[PDB]
């Protein structure tokens, strides 16, 4: 939902502002911020805004896990393009950047953003596959290291953290799906989005926490004092596995190993959602359990699994089900840590 | 130190590079209404609520005698605001005044921000904040201020100086304007800059 997109409108602009500004050659925009911060959500905010649809025509996304391989970053434009990579199968990875260089030569002025980018050695090894055509081409990067960014650019944009008020308002409206918080919970809701410092994915993940707890005060209260001021640790905010822990003991003990089941896979993988329906009713989690056939009920553990943002939606059908679904990388870190436990 | 260096003839304005940017964006939803040509009173007419800052037309005065001092009277929610004192390159929106670096602010949820003191609390670029202080409403007037010789900032409730030992204003080149943030709409204010007697008397309390 671009409704529950809070407060990076300014953000937005700003970084829409260098991408319009610059010379004809290639210009590279990293955006830089630590995991959870939103980086990825800005970037979906930027790409689909009017004016940048309406400068730059021809636009496309890739995600560059830590574990990507160039050859596959060439099939996979060249997939997007063409639609045809048999040719391409068994073309080396040189033919197949030429291969790419010459779509974008044809091509107009483009826009690529790159998810995700690890290390400068991937960038300049993707590099390869951009022509300086001088077409006034823009490249939109998110990434985590501050080395990689100021690499690209001396001047890399940090993303800000919400305020106190956009705290709250985010939280509100995903705790409580565009309905308006209860005032007796107010006090007590607006003091645990404080103490999430402005960080998204600490308030959007709490919000999964209170949905499953019942909307009364000594619940709210519980939570808030369970949540000390400190628990994001500048050591490890990799160690929010507390408030991470909090929205997992909620869970029905089915959906915690249907969770940890994420664990099983690559960090940050790309899972197509009825492959893991089907694979989840192999592995038992989905208990035919009454009316409920094991393929809708596997659908409404994940849709419940949306619903407690624990899992991210990265794609949806044309029949507005999941297409494609993505675990954030920190709460791989949880589902990796604590499936070693259980 | 103790006699006040009044900006009277100061109002609030959008200056000429800030609305040019302001204008350099197509959107017109985002703006603040100016009740001029007095400019003391601000609306925030704006139909989704978000952070929107304004500032004063004069900085403050770089002397190391006297006190600069304004007072700012509030209507309407009075929810969701933020005072202080801000450098001129500070971003008016999706952003208040004090969370913004290099500046310093009151907030209406109880915060005294910009001020790295023994025993703060850090909050997002761990900025620097001082919480439990008395929050405001509609019909409070809330003063800030800079005593210039100590470099002290100052803050009133409604005529009552808070505590503000060792929260000092750096001496930068660079020029600090008074900066009010609004978020929610119907939010309006009023501000004093000598035009009206002051409820903090700063005879009898600097
Ligand atoms: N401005 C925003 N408003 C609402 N939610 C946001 C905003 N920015 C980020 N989020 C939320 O933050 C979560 C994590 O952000 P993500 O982009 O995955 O982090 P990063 O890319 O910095 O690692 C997402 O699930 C998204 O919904």
């Amino acid at each position: 939902e671009e409704d529950d997109v809070v407060g990076f409108d300014d953000e937005a602009q700003t970084v829409i502002d260098r991408l319009l500004e610059g010379s004809g050659d290639l210009e590279v925009i990293p955006v830089v911020g630590m995991p959870g911060l939103g980086k990825t959500t800005l970037a979906t905010k930027i790409f689909k805004h009017p004016k940048i649809e309406y400068e730059f025509f021809t636009r496309l996304w890739l995600y560059v896990s830590q574990s990507y391989k160039t050859r596959e970053l060439y099939l996979n434009i060249i997939s997007k393009f063409t639609g045809n990579t048999k040719h391409c199968r068994d073309m080396s990875e040189k033919d197949l950047a030429l291969k790419v260089q010459e779509i974008l030569e044809e091509g107009g002025k483009y826009l690529i953003v790159l998810d995700d980018v690890w290390s400068t050695d991937a960038w300049d090894r993707i590099k390869i596959a951009f022509p300086k055509n001088d077409k006034g081409n823009r490249v939109l990067l998110t990434t985590r290291d501050h080395r990689v960014a100021r690499y690209c650019n001396r001047s890399p944009h940090d993303l800000k953290f919400l305020t106190d008020e956009e705290s709250w308002i985010l939280l509100e409206k995903r705790a409580f799906h565009k309905a308006k918080c209860l005032p007796e919970l107010e006090t007590n809701g607006k003091s645990i989005a404080r103490k999430c410092k402005g960080l998204p994915l600490a308030i959007v993940v709490i919000a999964g926490a209170l949905i499953g707890k019942s909307k009364t005060i000594k619940e709210w209260e519980q939570v808030d004092q369970s949540v000390g001021e400190h628990f994001i640790n500048r050591d490890q905010p990799n160690s929010c596995d507390k408030l991470v822990r909090m929205s997992y003991d909620v869970l029905p003990y089915d959906w915690k190993a249907c969770f940890l089941y994420f664990g099983t896979f690559p960090r940050g993988y790309l899972i197509p959602a009825r492959k893991l329906i089907r694979l989840w009713i192999a592995e038992g989690f989905i208990q035919y359990r009454g009316d409920l056939s094991p393929e809708c009920k596997a659908e409404e553990y994940l849709n419940e699994l949306v619903n407690r943002n624990l899992v991210m939606v990265m794609q949806r059908t044309v029949d507005g089900q999941i297409k494609t679904c993505r675990v954030h990388d920190m709460l791989y870190e949880f589902c990796w840590q604590e499936a070693t436990t259980e | 130190e103790s006699t006040p260096v009044l900006t009277l003839q100061n109002r609030w304005a959008y200056s000429a590079r800030d609305e040019k940017l302001a204008w350099d964006s197509a959107a017109r939803d985002e703006k603040l209404e100016l009740t001029e040509p007095a400019g003391l009173i601000v609306q925030f007419i704006g139909e989704n609520s978000k952070h929107r800052s304004v500032r004063a037309k004069l900085p403050i005065p770089k002397g190391n005698s006297g006190i600069f001092y304004y007072e700012v009277t509030i209507s309407g929610d009075g929810d969701a605001i933020y005072i202080g004192l801000a450098t001129e390159q500070m971003p008016l929106r999706d952003t208040h005044v004090g969370y913004n670096e290099g500046t310093y602010g009151y907030g209406s949820s109880g915060k005294f921000w910009g001020h790295e003191v023994g025993g703060c609390s850090h909050w997002g670029n761990e900025r620097p904040y001082i919480d439990g202080q008395p929050k405001f409403d509609r019909n409070n007037i809330i003063g800030c201020g800079v005593n210039l010789k100590t470099r002290q900032i100052i803050y009133t409730h409604n005529g009552r100086p808070l505590e503000t030992t060792g929260l000092l204003v750096a001496e930068s080149a660079a020029e600090l304007y008074p900066c009010v943030s609004l978020f929610t709409s119907g939010n309006e204010i009023e501000a004093n800059f000598g035009t009206k007697p002051f409820k903090f008397n700063i005879a009898e309390g600097i």
